[PDB]
């Protein structure tokens, strides 16, 4: 379906309020959308090439932190 | 009068509360349908390692979360509260992720 | 009888005259291309040798070079570039 | 023996010998498939020469036939993909794009 | 016949023999001294030690025996240079600083 | 029954109980300090591999690993893992 | 009497030093200042005539790269004056300071 | 035992004018020689490190690119 608006304008709120904003615009949440889309965008591509390099149909923890790694954004606690 | 708190007063209760835990803010499922939506853009009939969702939902928020404080402070710095496009634009131009 | 310092220096000069026969390069300009082909070379190199440990694999077969080439490049450079280099080895295979 | 070079079987200048070699001594993998440093020298030829094209292009409109820096800076930085690629990539002797920001230019 | 595990001979806690395994198959080198992976486990030992101070105390100021995330991230983040260390690292659970910009905060 | 992952929780146990006797750690923490001392391993042998590289050695040694160290590391953090790395390394050496 | 106005130049020298690629820093002075930074970590040092140029790039094209973000920093405050406080933002966010 | 003096303010101005600003406040010039310091210091540390690792009494420009590259400010045409 169009699943970007399940980002609710609170959901995007309470990600604000731990960054440490008081005040929000209202054109910010289509904007958030905007940002995160590109962000899974480019982490999910480089995830799944290394799901397919593998020869495998279901994505792994790893080939999400290898790939998060790649683009600049190293995560710990799902291994490696 | 029925009690009431002013403007930016709760938005302050709601930093404090945010900023002290580290619960996940975006709602599991409908995350969980964006990524498998963002999926099918680069192959059908894939699957997810439950654990393969939450690693994207830790790393998209975390990120989301640092680029607001990068963005607050574009707000801050052009004597503002209230964070704006041309903000957050602002974060993502130095930081290098547009041109 | 000075080192004996490898470049590429000969295969971009090779190629300019194959793209733009007519035209030459400075040694400035070539220092350049030169560092160019041992960034890329070591970008591919790495995210291939990568690929391979992530699979248990021993070997670099093209299939990493591909992927790594897949991972690092962008969207039109990405597309080309496997094929030059699929048409390439290809080529190969068959010319014996 | 028979003389010929591997890089004129694949049909390229970027040569499959000192690639696979390379391949080899950087400590990359125990193994090397005969493909990798062919597939290899294909994708840093075609890169050296969307590079080069570009350029030869920016050397022309400057009036000149030899490649200084600032063609490769022009052709780069004009390029979006090539842009994308050396983000974090110095050219030295380079230069920058001309670019004012509206507002500092006068009504 | 005795086999002392080269860790003790180190006085190490971290593995010597398995860094000396993943470095040869890491496909880093073509050859190992063997100074090396003791080298390398101690480093790794002092860091994680260094790390699992701050955060151990972090669980004590927040009154729990059991260390969670957030005191790693609460330890790592304080400390200028463990935070200099794992400047481009995402922490799991880990939460932020609670930090609010002065300009926001209200007027008395 | 199952395959058989390895890990370093035992030797952060070990070291967590030499440090902090009376401190338990989470799952997901022990993950997070997986996660760290692996990063940290791939980046100082990273850069031990271009030293020896760099400098034409077949060989990293123990001089690499203490490069790598100087040159990851911060000052304080630095100088001390230099120290807990030298100590460990003598200490080894003596013992045969 | 030719004179302009405070900021014609300005707009001037931008397009003369925006299109040419010589170093704008004198080379000795620079040069010293390496010496200088390199006692620091370890005394009686020499260095390639070549080496330096490298740093020289290095410096030029960081200082330069910065002042576009400096730059920008001041414009989103409705600005048109670089001010530390601009670059400090940029640094910051840029991922240089806390 | 100051050169960073030498770094003069029409030279500071030179490259704030290539990098397209059009004025420049006095407190400037510092906070950049400051900046610089941090740079030249940051990369020669990492570079001596290269050299005396080599166990040479000259840098290389070899060495000055190896630091280039761990810093992230990859640098092309000195031998990349
Ligand atoms: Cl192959
Ligand atoms: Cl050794």
């Amino acid at each position: 379906r169009d699943n970007i608006q399940g980002i609710t304008k609170p959901a995007i709120r309470r990600l604000a309020r731990r960054g440490g904003v008081k005040r929000i615009s209202g054109l910010i949440y289509e904007e958030t959308r905007g940002v995160l889309k590109v962000f899974l965008e480019n982490v999910i591509r480089d995830a799944v090439t290394y799901t397919e390099h593998a020869k495998r149909k279901t994505v792994t923890a790893m080939d999400v932190v290898y790939a998060l790694k790649r683009q600049g954004r190293t995560l710990y606690g799902f291994g490696g | 009068k029925p009690h009431r708190y002013r403007p930016g007063t709760v938005a302050l209760r709601e930093i404090r509360r945010y900023q002290k835990s580290t619960e996940l803010l975006i709602r599991k499922l409908p995350f969980q349908r964006l990524v498998r939506e963002i999926a099918q853009d680069f192959k059908t009939d894939l699957r997810f390692q439950s654990s393969a969702v939450m690693a994207l939902q830790e790393a998209c928020e975390a990120y989301l979360v640092g680029l607001f404080e990068d963005t607050n402070l574009c707000a801050i710095h052009a004597k503002r509260v209230t964070i704006m496009p041309k903000d957050i634009q602002l974060a993502r131009r130095i930081r290098g992720e547009r041109a | 009888k000075r080192s004996r310092k490898e470049s590429y220096s000969i295969y971009v000069y090779k190629v300019l005259k194959q793209v733009h026969p007519d035209t030459g390069i400075s040694s400035k300009a070539m220092g350049i291309m030169n560092s160019f082909v041992n960034d890329i070379f070591e970008r591919i190199a790495g995210e291939a040798s990568r690929l391979a440990h992530y699979n248990k694999r021993s070997t670099i077969t093209s299939r990493e070079i591909q992927t790594a080439v897949r991972l690092l490049l962008p969207g039109e450079l990405a597309k080309h570039a496997v094929s030059e280099g699929t048409k390439a080895v290809t080529k190969y295979t068959s010319a014996k | 023996a028979k003389a010929k070079t591997r890089s004129s079987r694949a049909g390229l200048q970027f040569p499959v010998g000192r690639v696979h070699r390379l391949l080899r001594k950087g400590n990359y993998s125990e193994r090397v498939g005969a493909g990798a440093p062919v597939y290899l020298a294909a994708v840093l030829e075609y890169l050296t020469a969307e590079i080069l094209e570009l350029a030869g292009n920016a050397a022309r409109d400057n009036k000149k036939t030899r490649i200084i820096p600032r063609h490769l800076q022009l052709a780069i930085r004009n390029d979006e993909e090539l842009n994308k690629l050396l983000g974090r990539v110095t050219i030295a002797q380079g230069g920058v794009l001309p670019n004012i920001q509206a507002v500092l230019l006068p009504k």
